[PDB]
């Protein structure tokens, strides 16, 4: 996150940090005690499988508090119409294999309903953006969890703003953020929340998905349109676990 | 009705044959008698900051 400031802690706790060998990969949005949403492009060059853990109530990286949780990814189910190292229909269900344990800095973020998300948080300006990502553009990660606050552009606001072979922005996705270069999600923040406040309650409405470097001028940042996917997350969350961690879903 | 201004509920919105309205809620919620207030039902809901909630 570049321009933000650390969320204090317990303030975005439905942040996921995602784990491959213990090294940080991505982002993600914890959203009832079991389920991860985050981002499909998080899994291109994942080969080792078992050794993804997602970590809930995570807050500073250099020292253990006894709030964070640690759980094994069980499964990862990415739609059949995610082509890697692409952009489109970028996003992930995670399954954890033991549910976490809902506390003052474990709660999950609200998966609104596809009317709700497309007739008025859709219309909601400003949404928070977090991770522990890069602080700069070809800089160091963040060692405390950063939020970032961005205002959300019409599709066709974003490609008469925006400057430069870069990707088209599709109906499953959006644009967030400045385009002068000074705030911004980057590669680090992949998969994380844009979380949406409405009537007290916050709600899960785009996942850090990519862009130009990080905070680059004349660039937003792009982000999974989530409402696209709520029925297809719904599903999936009342199916029975697969045998192997990686699931291709049909999609719709 | 469910089109402007989310037909005056606080979280979802379903509209019926006619000039019919029904707010519902998220799990962990349920809908005050107003029918548009939607109240925690659970220690943790969705959405809630606790450290922010309990201050
Ligand atoms: C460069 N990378 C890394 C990576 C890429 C791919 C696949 C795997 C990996 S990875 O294995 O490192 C895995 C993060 C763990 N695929 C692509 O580049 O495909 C297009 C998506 C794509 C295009 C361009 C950049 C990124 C992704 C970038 N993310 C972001 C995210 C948000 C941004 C934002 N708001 N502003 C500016 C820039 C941003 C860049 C990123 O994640
Ligand atoms: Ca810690």
């Amino acid at each position: 996150i570049v321009g933000g400031k650390v969320c204090p802690k317990g303030e975005c706790p439905w942040q996921v940090l995602l784990l491959v060998n213990g090294a940080q990969l991505c982002g993600g949005t914890l959203i009832n005690t079991i389920w991860v949403v985050s981002a499909a492009h998080c899994f291109d060059k994942i080969k080792n499988w078992r050794n993804l853990i997602a970590v809930l109530g995570e807050h500073d990286l250099s020292e253990h508090d006894g709030d964070e949780q640690s759980r094994r990814v069980a499964q990862v189910i990415i739609p059949s119409t995610y082509v890697p190292g692409t952009t489109n229909h970028d996003i992930a269900l995670l399954r954890l294999h033991q549910p976490v344990v809902l506390t003052d800095h474990v709660v999950p973020l609200c998966l609104p309903e596809r009317t709700f998300s497309e007739r008025t948080l859709a219309f909601v300006r400003f949404s928070l953006v977090s991770g522990w990502g890069q602080l700069l553009d070809r800089g160091a990660t963040a060692l405390e969890l950063m939020v970032l606050n961005v205002p959300r552009l019409m599709t066709q606001d974003c490609l008469q703003q925006s400057r430069k072979d870069s990707p088209n922005i599709t109906e499953y996705m959006f644009c967030a953020g400045y385009s002068d270069g000074s705030k911004d999600s980057c590669k680090g923040d992949s998969g994380g929340p844009h979380a949406t406040h409405y009537r007290g309650t916050w709600y899960l409405t785009g996942i850090v998905s990519w862009g130009q470097g990080c905070a680059t001028v004349g660039h937003f940042g792009v982000y999974t349109r989530v409402s696209q996917y709520i029925e297809w997350l719904q599903k999936l969350m009342r199916s029975e676990p697969r045998p192997g961690v990686l699931l291709r879903a049909p999609f719709p | 009705i469910c089109v402007n201004e989310n037909g005056g509920c606080e979280q979802y919105c379903s509209d019926h044959t006619g000039t019919k309205r029904s707010c519902r809620c998220h799990e962990g919620y349920s809908l005050l008698a107003d029918g548009v207030s939607c109240t925690p039902t659970v220690e943790y809901p969705c959405g809630k900051i606790p450290i922010l909630e309990k201050r």
